[PDB]
């Protein structure tokens, strides 16, 4: 039941010593299915500290301090074992390789791109697979819907332009620009395809009128004159 | 910026970002889309660009 | 709510004899509210005075405020002047 | 704006194309009178592009 984020909102509260989450037999063992062990780098380790800061005060109320230090004595364990490995590891190192700039040039494109998950590649009807299209689109409409509008830039440029207290340069929106044209273009997607359909069922509709090679057809020609047969009267 | 662009067929992020900005506004009439660029681009020639 | 307001006043006398410092149309523009003054428009959402850590009454008089404008060096500047010429 | 949003079920964007190769042309007619009629002129051609 967010046991992480219970610490964060107790944390951001300013009052995680009144209430504490109420770690008891029934609420702290069932939020939390001992710690989950969390992946983040300090979002998530500060708030255990302060967590353990906090609650020395008080020292018997609460009977997870002891999952909280032997996960300590985890982490602890292994920062030592990361060190020795580390060790080993620089100790381990080959005198000459020789490391290509090809494929290192290879292999820093692809890891750059892997990053912020799009698509790069190797050089080594049917509706079910358009719903997944669009939730890869709606994915990035609520991503660049969570940019803040306050967003300035500073090239290596600007050096040139001795800019002052106020000065005002010229590049500051290099960003928010490009950051708004993506935005509106994955809006207007419906609205170009409306132009696109008013085009092509419009060049495409005849095909045999401008295209010279489809109207010099014996089949074509012989049906575009027989279609045109006005009927026979009688007497 | 309101000084005049390099020559056409270039589309910097000025001409890409306002020509959005007025089939937002209007959605139809590109006489009124093309002088909200700037009135530098043709009428004939945003269609192509925003197609 | 409204939007197109005036918000822009001049009065008839002309007294533009000694004002050459202010907001002339080419007469003086004078609003209908104040102005404001804004420092620097770049703040540094790092140093950690005011992001807070959660680890470790203390004064501390810092110089200037450029230190939360970032400021480059002047080497660089000085070698992009070389890459100028 | 008036504009749906992109997560709209209509998204196919190809439905009523009938491009003009796959039309279909007015051929040759054949006709039936009854079971012993074996002299009739049997089909009929008007307008037809085939044999």
């Amino acid at each position: 039941l967010q046991e992480q984020s219970e610490l964060m909102s107790t944390v951001m509260n300013n009052t995680p010593t009144t209430v504490a989450a109420l770690a008891a037999v029934a609420a702290a063992s069932e939020t939390n299915g001992t710690i989950p062990k969390p992946r983040s780098s300090a979002q998530l380790e500060q708030l255990l500290y302060r967590y353990r800061a906090i609650q020395n005060h008080p020292k018997e109320n609460k009977l997870e301090i002891k999952a909280i230090e032997d996960t300590f004595r985890n982490i602890s364990r292994d920062q030592d074992i990361y060190e020795t490995k580390l060790d080993t590891l620089r100790k381990s190192i080959d005198k000459g390789f020789q490391y290509d700039e090809d494929l290192l040039n290879k292999h820093l494109v692809a890891l750059q791109l892997l990053e912020k998950d799009t698509d790069v590649p190797d050089y080594f009807g049917d509706p079910d697979t358009e719903i997944r299209i669009s939730a890869r689109i709606s994915n990035r409409i609520n991503e660049l819907e969570r940019l803040p509008a306050n967003l300035g830039t500073y090239s290596l440029d600007d050096c040139l332009e001795f800019i002052t207290k106020d000065d005002l340069s010229s590049r500051m929106d290099t960003f928010k620009i490009k950051a708004l044209v993506e935005l509106k273009s994955l809006k207007l997607l419906t609205k170009q395809k409306s132009i696109r359909q008013k085009l092509i069922n419009n060049v495409a509709s005849q095909a045999h009128h401008n295209i010279p090679y489809l109207r010099d057809s014996p089949f074509t020609a012989a049906a575009q004159r027989s279609v045109q047969i006005r009927s026979k009267v009688i007497v | 910026e309101n000084n005049g662009n390099s020559v056409k067929k270039n589309w910097s992020d000025q001409e890409m970002l306002l020509l959005l900005e007025g089939i937002e506004m209007y959605e139809d009439q590109w006489e009124k889309i093309a002088d909200h660029v700037g009135g530098h681009k043709r009428v004939e020639d945003c269609i192509e660009k925003f197609l | 709510i409204m939007i197109d307001a005036a918000s822009s006043f001049v009065l008839p006398i002309s007294i533009t004899k000694n004002v050459d410092v202010l907001q002339r149309t080419d007469e003086i523009l004078w609003f209908r509210g104040p102005s404001v003054i804004v420092n620097e428009r770049i703040i540094n959402s790092g140093d950690p005075h005011l992001s807070l850590p959660l680890n470790r009454n203390e004064k501390e008089s810092l110089p200037g405020p450029f230190v939360l404008g970032l400021r480059p060096s002047a080497k660089f500047t000085a070698h992009r002047l070389s890459m100028l010429r | 704006s008036n504009i749906p949003d992109p997560t709209l079920p209509p998204t196919e964007m190809m439905t009523r194309f009938l491009h003009p190769n796959w039309y279909a042309l007015p051929t040759t007619v054949w006709l039936k009178y009854g079971n012993y009629n074996s002299w009739a002129p049997s089909f009929n051609e008007n307008g037809t592009v085939v044999d």
